[PDB]
């Protein structure tokens, strides 16, 4: 009849035996369709991808009978994969992954004439990638996606990327990142857990380049404005303490508060980053401005005009020199 | 005519109904007319670019092997404990970003088999959909968030989705939202996907969402206007009060910096320039230029000795009469642009 | 035997099809409901929702469940068998998320009476959603409701009604932070008219008043202190221009910080709240104090001393009365 | 002998053990002696007024139809994967506010059927219980948080709950907490409640939690004493000048306000006044009163100079004594 | 012959294998050798005092009634779908504080029955264990967070847990942690519990975790040092600038108060005094003393036809100016030498 073909195929078909039980390992090809790439969270060293994971192997026990109509493809319901052997492909970077069943369990299953199967189930994997926060506002992170088997050694199961396009993203447009080209290198990733054997592994590496725009609008402009404010504080030179000290005080305090606030979000990594270097240098320039005013006061309490003229001449030059060096080094 | 016998005869053991083959198998694809009902909208997060909708998805296909002749009724009602033994479409929201059913005191499914073969099916889902936002005109944007109904198990030639002709997207009567206000017209386009494994079906609805201007306007424009007027009254003070003018300028600069930092902190770390960012930058620039022109006047007054004081007072008067005019010009120029 | 009685009443040797309503092809079976609020609380403002831990009960009439062996009238049963009985499928129209409770066993109760009445009491935990009106935010009177509503049948097949006496019971020790629950609880009707037919619905209203103590103290006393600080800023020598302008500065900064905190503690609603007006008026008073001092300085710098002192004195004797009259009007309008 | 056959005969398919009817049916009720074992207490969330406990709830009733004579052993241990086919008590926590089992590598249950019929049952739950808290003496409070074990399906006439006679509530030896400390003596009373549907048995245990002063004491009181000493030193300046007196004073008030905001940011929106609030307000009042005194002295300021200096001296001598009297009175009030 | 027949004969319908009785029933207890494989640490929170670990628990007991002889292979591999029908140990973590399995595209179990009867069993767990921390030397502390494998359903005389002799706790190759850095030596003590019901076996491993000082050092010591130098440059000014110096002192005192308040935002409300609270208190005290000495100098200068008051005020200013920095250096040396040993 209609379903009698699949009933005949699955009768006497033990789902607890892999294809070619005593023969060669089954070659499973893997294809990934990134439906939506999520936002990477620097706080917890992780991001949330949403993929249409696809697998395709050869099962000789599932050859379609010669009485089957239709050219090649025999699609079945999503509620029938329970009776078919499936590779135990799991993600080695997952933190808390999830299935997807909004109306029915989202799993597709094609069967061809030669016995090939195609499971294209949908996942919501939440990977974790260790970031490198050196050169923080201008960095290019590489976040991975490791797929590997669990219960079968290399003698039984192995994963090979599809010869076409293993990744088929079309439009992503991350809020603060942009991915253009990625490498599928380390194709082979086979791990060797001690005393257990060789386990197949495949790996995809992305290149999450970070856009500078927000940070160039976030700290660069306010900090430059405060430094120029300190410069014009040099400019007046009224020798009035109540009008000259508060400018340097406000510059130093604003730099300190801005640094603390902007660093209160990133993960507590322990090494100097570009943002910290910039903040420290600008805060040091403000403090040096205040020390310059102090030395003017002590020398005036050879004249203060000469030293003030020298300062007004040299601090803008020194700041421009530092800015050029910083941008050239970090770009 | 016992109800127990009739249900078993129509589906189950003594029926011959295989709930694994689609209606009209090996033939034309089966249409699935869909019509959602927005029970409760809202929870429009900005950071995660997602909104939570509580729909009531309905769909009615045509299964020819479910027709009955015993009961004279046409709109026969069935059990939410029975529809697990009949074939159903498997539409999934392509941007669901997480979803869950609802089960309180019983499941939340409705089944209604018609006389000819039409089968109504209405479940209650609570999606948390994802829609990318364009925050260029952030305080006055008109967002467009969408949902994409689409199956997962069949090909284009096996299962057709269409919207209902009349009244496809209904809305709860007393629905209201914070901030945004939901429009009346809802576009119903086609979103048919071409994946690597064949052409698949995709029907989508568009909800056009405006943004109310009250909270943003008040809480991030009135303080800015007040601080700018404070800078102007800093202009309108004695020239000799150097510490007073310096302190007032410093306070205005600090207030603008803090307000800009606070305004930037409620939105995702987007790259481009927003609409409120231009306003905050211009206000900060005006405050800084005000303090800088005070600094220039103070420098000029120091370095004909009497002529320098006269020109310093002239510059101060020109500033006090011109700045406010320039700010008014900027205000009109800005408001006329972001309202068109 | 008790096992044989249960088997013949329900299950294998019973013939009870647990899929057909009682009184089929006839009048609808009314289901009398009565909740019992075990523990209220967790009224969040940002998410515009509250959590209630109800002890829902309902008792319909099933004619095909009568028994004659036991002389007892209220025969109690095992919560592991009430899954083989037709049950109403009521759902909360604004549940926004809910779950059962299963600790050490399920948390259901079944009790079949002699004539056929069947009690059914489960312990659910809802997090219901209620739209709020924050116009009079420090002194608002919320009205958050729950809507019991059927989903399976049309009105002609299932009707929901409340009990005549004690429909909504409240735990004796039920206490809340901030809000205090009223005593009267309205029991209205919410008959829905969907596109698929009429579905029965019953709703209960909880009148929730808000205690004014914490809000009063925290965001009213500092405002009065800052206003009095500006008033004593009037009470200082005219020559102390830097001191007066700095004190005006710190008053303005304190008002700005407090306004930012108050606006950030609440959801970003479009309209103006009752406390935002207070903050705005206090900030306007402080800003006008700074403005009038600058005006006095300008007049004095340009007989001028006498008129400047007269302006200062009239300001010092005039703003306190204006603030008092504003306070009286505000409190009389927002307490009626 | 076949243990499989013995188990099947005792219960299961070929046993006739209907696991849906209470032991001693239509007869006397069965006591369920309970004795918990707190593995890990803590997480005293003050904002949400709840705490998390990880108990090892145990209970042992008497089932006459489980008596066996085949095996010679008495304390026969069973498999935690097959105890779902016997009668089990259905106690629930009346204020659980959500709870879940633990299933790691296997279920976390234990079963032990004695020879006479005693059946041990020890599951591993993780509750997050709810206890209303009273914060009148906020830093020196003695909280009382409780857990209410209570049955759900059966009536008081069909069931009795009792605690174990000796060592009812055991505590892990290495248990420790931040902030609070768990007392050794615990109260175990009865909570037999009368719902609308009948009397349900209930047993509750009381946990007494003191509060360590260490963090609060230091970080909320030592800065206050330092600022008060600073204000006294501000008194100890001569005619000096504006900054000497005003400045010292201007910092003092500014820091004591910072102290205010700090003591404020960590508690729920409670209405009545806390205990730390009284101290913080009095410290702010002393700073403000010192500033007001300084002002009045400045307003007064050769005979007027003499009286102003005498007022300053009597202030510098009297204010420390008044502060000491207030401190002693406050501490005696809050330490009795 | 038939693999399906072999599987059914070994366990299932035609087997007689009851998966409810422990191996060596009514005999010696069955030892279960355990060895975890830490895949990744992370999320070592201070607020809740817990750390999330993604372990790869393995164990191997001896089941006599699983022996086979027809197949020549010794390390016969089975599926993670049919291991539910065999007896398994029920070890639980005494301080798991919540945990869950991993189920993606399948389960994440493994079954490997050896020739003699040894049965490997390697599931993938994601624990969030609870470890009470000691924050005395908070920026320079060394933690010791532990996990305790322990059986619950059986008795010490019916189930004993032991670690493998060689390679008991493996570590992922490229494993790294933010903040903390993991040591190499890990202790393996014993944990035999004595509950009310009797003796239950338990075995624990200790992970020694040091803390990196980079982030804390930079962004909670550099601002304090800079503010102290700010007080010093306030010292380095003439005494006529009374409003300027008093304003700077006010700002610095407020800054130290705010920084000390922001110190405790990310730490639990622990009772005793920490390591860095002493540093913050000393910095606040130094700023406070700077303002205090300015007040004293103003008092001395204004106490005044003699210039001796001005001369002694200038001497006081100079001696404090040259002395404070030395006192700060002495305090810094003492603090570092006593908190780095
Ligand atoms: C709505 C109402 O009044 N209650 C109904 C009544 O109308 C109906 O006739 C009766 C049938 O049993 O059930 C009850
Ligand atoms: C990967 O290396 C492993 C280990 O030698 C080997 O078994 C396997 O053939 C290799 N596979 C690929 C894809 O190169
Ligand atoms: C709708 O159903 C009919 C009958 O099965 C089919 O012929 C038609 O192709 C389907 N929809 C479309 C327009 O493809
Ligand atoms: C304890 O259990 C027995 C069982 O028959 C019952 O009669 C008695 O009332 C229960 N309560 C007491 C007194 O412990
Ligand atoms: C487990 O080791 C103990 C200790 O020697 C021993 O009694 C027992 O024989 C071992 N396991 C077996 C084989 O039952
Ligand atoms: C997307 C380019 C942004 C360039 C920098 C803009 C700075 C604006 C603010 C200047 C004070
Ligand atoms: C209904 C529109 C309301 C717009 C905001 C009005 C604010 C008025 C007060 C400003 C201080
Ligand atoms: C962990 C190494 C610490 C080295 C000493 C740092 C001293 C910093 C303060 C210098 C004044
Ligand atoms: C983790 C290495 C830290 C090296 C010292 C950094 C010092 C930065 C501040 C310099 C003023
Ligand atoms: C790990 C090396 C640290 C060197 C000393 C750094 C000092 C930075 C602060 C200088 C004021
Ligand atoms: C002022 C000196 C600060 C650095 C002291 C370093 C002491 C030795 C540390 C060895 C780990
Ligand atoms: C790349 C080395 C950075 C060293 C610390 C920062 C130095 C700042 C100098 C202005
Ligand atoms: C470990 C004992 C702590 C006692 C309270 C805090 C004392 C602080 C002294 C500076
Ligand atoms: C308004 C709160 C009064 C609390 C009791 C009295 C406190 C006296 C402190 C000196
Ligand atoms: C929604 C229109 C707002 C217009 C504001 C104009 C403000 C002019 C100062
Ligand atoms: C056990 C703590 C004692 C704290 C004494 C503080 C004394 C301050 C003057
Ligand atoms: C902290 C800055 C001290 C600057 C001293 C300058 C001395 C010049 C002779
Ligand atoms: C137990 C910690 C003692 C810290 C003493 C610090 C002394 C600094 C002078
Ligand atoms: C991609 C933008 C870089 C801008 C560098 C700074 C130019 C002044
Ligand atoms: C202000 C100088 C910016 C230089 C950017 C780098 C150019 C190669
Ligand atoms: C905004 C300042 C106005 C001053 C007017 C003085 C007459
Ligand atoms: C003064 C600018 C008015 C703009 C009105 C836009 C509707
Ligand atoms: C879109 C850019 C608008 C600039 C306006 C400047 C007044
Ligand atoms: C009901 C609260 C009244 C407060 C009055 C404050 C002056
Ligand atoms: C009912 C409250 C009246 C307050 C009046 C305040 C003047
Ligand atoms: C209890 C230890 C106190 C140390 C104080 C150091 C200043
Ligand atoms: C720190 C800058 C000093 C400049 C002296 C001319
Ligand atoms: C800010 C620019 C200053 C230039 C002085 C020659
Ligand atoms: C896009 C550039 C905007 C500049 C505003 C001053
Ligand atoms: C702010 C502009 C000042 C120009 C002085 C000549
Ligand atoms: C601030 C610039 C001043 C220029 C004087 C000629
Ligand atoms: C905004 C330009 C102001 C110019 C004043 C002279
Ligand atoms: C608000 C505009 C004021 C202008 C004064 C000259
Ligand atoms: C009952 C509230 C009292 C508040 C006193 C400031
Ligand atoms: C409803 C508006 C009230 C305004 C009081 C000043
Ligand atoms: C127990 C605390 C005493 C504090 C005395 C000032
Ligand atoms: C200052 C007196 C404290 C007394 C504590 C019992
Ligand atoms: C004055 C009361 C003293 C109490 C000592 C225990
Ligand atoms: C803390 C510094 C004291 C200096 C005394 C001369």
């Amino acid at each position: 009849s209609t379903s009698n073909i699949l009933n005949r195929l699955l009768v006497s078909y033990d789902p607890r035996i892999r294809p070619n039980f005593k023969g060669i390992p089954v070659d499973v090809v893997v294809n990934i369709f990134i439906n939506s790439f999520g936002s990477i969270q620097e706080t917890t060293m992780d991001y949330r991808v949403n993929i249409f994971l696809r697998q395709k192997w050869n099962d000789p026990r599932l050859k379609l009978p010669s009485d089957f109509r239709g050219s090649d493809a025999l699609t079945v319901d999503p509620t029938m994969y329970k009776c078919l052997w499936k590779p135990d492909l799991f993600f080695a970077n997952e933190k808390s992954a999830n299935f997807h069943d909004v109306t029915q369990e989202n799993i597709l299953l094609f069967i061809f004439r030669d016995g090939d199967v195609l499971v294209s189930m949908r996942l919501s994997i939440t990977l974790s990638c260790p970031l490198d926060l050196t050169l923080f506002p201008m960095d290019t992170q590489r976040c991975k996606m490791q797929l590997e088997s669990f219960g079968y050694t290399t003698d039984d199961l192995r994963f090979i990327w599809q010869s076409g396009d293993p990744v088929q993203l079309e439009k992503i447009a991350l809020p603060q990142f942009d991915i253009k080209k990625e490498d599928i290198e380390y194709g082979n990733c086979t791990k060797y857990y001690k005393g257990t054997g060789y386990y197949t592994c495949v790996e995809v590496i992305f290149t999450l380049r970070r856009q500078v725009g927000f940070y160039m609008m976030g700290v660069y402009a306010p900090t430059l404005l405060i430094v120029v404010l300190s410069w014009l504080s040099f400019w007046i030179n009224p020798d009035a303490s109540a009008a000259r000290v508060p400018l340097g005080i406000f510059s130093v305090l604003s730099l300190a508060s801005e640094c603390t606030t902007l660093a209160a979000e990133l993960p507590k990594v322990s090494y100097v980053k570009a943002l910290d270097v910039w903040l420290i240098a600008c805060l040091l320039f403000g403090f040096a401005s205040l020390v310059e005013y102090a030395v003017v006061q002590v020398m005036l309490n050879t004249a203060a005009k000469r030293i003030d003229l020298y300062a007004r001449a040299l601090f803008p030059f020194c700041f421009l020199f530092f800015n050029v060096i910083y941008w050239s080094i970090y770009l | 005519m016992s109800p127990s016998d009739f249900l078993d005869k129509l589906m189950g053991r003594t029926s011959g109904y295989d709930a694994r083959i689609r209606p009209n198998f090996k033939g034309p694809p089966v249409n699935v007319s869909c019509n959602i009902f927005i029970n409760s909208f809202g929870s429009i997060a900005e950071t995660t670019m997602d909104y939570r909708v509580n729909i009531f998805l309905r769909q009615q296909w045509n299964d020819p092997r479910l027709a009955y002749n015993e009961y004279p009724d046409d709109s026969l009602d069935l059990d939410p404990s029975m529809l697990d033994s009949i074939w159903k479409p498997d539409l999934f929201f392509a941007n669901e970003k997480g979803a869950h059913f609802h089960e309180i005191t019983t499941d939340n499914k409705l089944l209604r088999i018609s006389r000819n073969g039409n089968v109504l099916y209405s479940i209650r889902i609570t999606l948390t959909l994802a829609c990318p936002m364009d925050l260029k005109n952030f305080p006055m944007d008109v967002q467009t968030c969408i949902m994409q109904l689409e199956s997962f198990g069949y090909t284009m030639n096996d299962l057709i989705f269409e919207w209902q002709e009349q009244g496809a997207v209904q809305v709860a009567d007393g629905l209201t939202l914070p901030q945004f206000i939901l429009k009346e017209e809802k576009d119903l386009r086609y979103c048919t996907k071409h994946y690597n494994t064949g052409k698949f079906t995709c029907i989508e609805a568009r909800f056009h969402l405006e943004r109310q201007m009250g909270y943003y306007l008040i809480q991030m424009y009135i303080p800015s206007l007040l601080i700018v007027i404070l800078s102007w009254i800093s202009f309108w003070i004695n020239m000799d009060a150097a510490p007073a003018r310096v302190g007032l300028g410093i306070t205005t600069v600090l207030t603008m910096t803090t307000q800009s930092s606070g305004s930037r902190a409620s939105l995702p770390k987007v790259s481009y320039v927003k609409a409120i960012d231009i306003w905050m930058a211009v206000c900060l620039l005006f405050v800084f230029s005000a303090l800088l022109e005070y600094a220039a006047v103070n420098f000029v007054s120091r370095q004909m000795r009497k002529l320098f004081i006269q020109r310093a007072k002239k510059i101060d008067k020109i500033s006090r009469i011109g700045f406010p005019m320039a700010f008014l010009i900027f205000n009109m120029f800005y408001w006329i642009i972001y309202k068109i």
